[PDB]
């Protein structure tokens, strides 16, 4: 027969028959290479550690668009309230220098 | 003097520690578990076996009766029938036709077979620890054996070394052990003078040889029916038989922490867990003035490659300048890696090549070569064994465990994240200023 055996960092030994214990520790040989483009530095590290990188990623996309549309709000707002005030009002000209310097 | 360092309390695996004083040379430290002990203190409760029932020759009278005795035997009982008339190879044994009675007596004893085949039962208290170092400074090397706890000043000649308490207080025994031909098993025994029938522990005694044996088999007796003599009886299955067939695995199959559990006395040996606080008060006739060491005057260190692999798997080289000859000590002031010599003679210039571990996919520590720190960077692959028989000789970390190009991918991230948001902050601002002034 056949027996698959998980064994961890740690180490795992097993008695077989009338044998002395031996002994393996497990080492850290992903595949994909820890060093090269994001998609095989992904791989690499989900492979050691999933639930550590399924965290890390998620973190960094929330962060990268919750700021996006903190940003995005922040210039809107900007936007309006310095076009409402006087060149919002009519019978008014606003000058091209203070109009498209945030204009479109 | 004095210096205070944290050894994992793996056993084989070296430490290696650079001590020093000003005005002194460098000194290499190296510390190892050679062989660590966890005997915790015991108490013998009783000893049990396989019960052998023993049915003493029954008397009777011919035209009486006889009263139960009370004895000291252990699950003694006694029973009196009111008419037997009984029978042996020679016709009837008695002349009242039904006033014959008969008396019947049951105890149990040790087998004769046990004095190999029985087990003891046993209550252990807090565990104790004691390790066997092997302590190497300078060109010497001792041997000296320690308790972990913090006083004890086990020392080999002048070593003076104290091991500090453990870091996790961790125990492989539960309060109540079973002890049988040298195979340890964790059981709940029945306590002494309780002895439930059909379990472990229905005979029980403090000594194999003790005269005071204690047990309760629920022996019945029961009425004769055939006419020739007789002594029927029936009895509970041997409890001590049935904790046989169930026994479970041992603890020598079921212990944690890669521990080994041996007996006589009952102990686990070289066992992995926590850390142990040493404190080691070197004799300063090792030490050696810094005047009469050799001097480096530049250094610089080249890395061929590197495998964050469990064995030494890594190289390095360094090119040096001294104007003596001697010997000096190499260190990595790092906890990512270690390496594998610790002195290294010198000639003026030339190359020496030195082997190392990491656990870290950069080799960007810091190496001394009796002094003179150098950066080292490297670009280390992944091992490519998947299995290894060799313990990993470097804990893993975590800031050092991930790439540098993985950082600066990180960074490059979050700063741009918090950049947009700081610069919208601030032209918000700017412009709300602006039309506050408008008016």
């Amino acid at each position: 027969t056949s027996r698959n055996f998980s064994v961890g960092r740690e180490g795992l030994e097993y008695v077989w028959g009338n044998h002395e214990p031996v002994r393996v520790w497990a080492q850290e040989s992903a595949p994909g290479d820890p060093h090269g483009w994001p998609h095989e530095i992904i791989i690499h590290y989900y492979h050691r550690h999933p639930v550590y990188t399924v965290i890390v990623l998620c973190g960094v996309a929330l962060a990268i668009l919750v700021g996006t549309a903190s940003s995005a709000a922040c210039i809107a707002k900007a936007r309006r309230d310095c076009l409402t005030p006087y060149a919002l009002a009519p019978n008014a000209t606003v000058p091209t220098a203070l109009a498209v310097l945030c204009c479109i | 003097f004095e210096h205070a360092t944290t050894v994992p309390n793996v056993p084989g695996i070296p430490y290696k520690a650079l001590v020093e004083r000003a005005g002194y040379a460098p000194l290499n430290l190296e510390i190892t578990v050679v062989s660590s002990e966890l005997t915790p203190s015991t108490n013998k409760e009783y000893v049990t076996c396989k019960f052998h029932t023993v049915i003493p020759s029954p008397q009777v009278k011919c035209c009486g009766s006889l009263e139960c005795k009370a004895s000291s035997k252990a699950d003694y009982t006694c029973r009196v029938f009111g008419g037997v008339y009984p029978f042996m190879w020679g016709g009837a044994q008695c002349f009242c036709d039904s006033e014959n009675t008969q008396l019947s007596e049951a105890y149990v004893e040790f087998a004769p077979d046990c004095t190999i085949d029985h087990a003891v039962a046993l209550k252990v208290h807090t565990a104790a620890l004691k390790v066997g170092l092997r302590i190497v400074y300078g060109n010497t090397t001792a041997h000296l054996d320690t308790f972990v706890n913090g006083v004890t000043p086990g020392s080999s000649r002048d070593l003076k070394v104290i091991a500090g308490p453990i870091s996790a207080a961790f125990s492989p025994f539960d309060h109540k052990v079973v002890i049988r031909k040298g195979l340890v098993y964790n059981y709940d025994f029945p306590e002494y003078g309780a002895m439930k029938p059909g379990a472990f522990g229905d005979i029980q005694a403090s000594s194999l040889y003790a005269t005071d044996i204690v047990a309760r088999t629920d022996i019945r007796l029961l009425k004769p029916s055939v006419k020739n003599i007789h002594v029927p009886y029936t009895q509970a299955v041997s409890g001590y038989e049935m904790w046989k067939n169930n026994s479970g695995r041992p603890l020598q199959e079921t212990a944690p922490f890669g521990c080994k559990i041996e007996v006589e006395p009952l102990r686990a040996s070289n066992c992995a867990y926590g850390h142990i606080p040493i404190s080691i008060d070197i004799p300063d006739a090792a030490f050696v003035r810094s005047s009469e060491s050799p001097t480096i005057l530049e250094v610089s260190c080249t890395v061929a490659d590197c495998i964050y692999s469990a064995d030494f798997g890594g190289s390095l080289t360094l090119q040096y300048k001294a104007d003596r000859e001697g010997h000096c000590p190499v260190h990595s002031h790092s906890t990512t890696a270690v390496l594998k010599e610790a002195t290294t003679h010198v000639t003026a210039t030339g190359s020496i090549t030195l082997h190392f571990s990491t656990s870290s996919p950069q080799a960007n520590f810091i190496v001394s070569l009796c002094g003179k720190k150098t950066t080292c960077n490297a670009e280390c692959k992944p091992p490519a064994d998947h299995i290894i028989g060799e313990p990993h000789k470097v804990d893993q970390e975590f800031q050092a465990a991930v790439s540098k190009t993985s950082w600066n991918w990180l960074l490059a991230l979050f700063g741009g994240a918090s950049s947009l948001i700081v610069v919208g902050l601030i032209v918000l601002v700017c412009s709300s200023m602006l039309i506050n002034t408008r008016r």
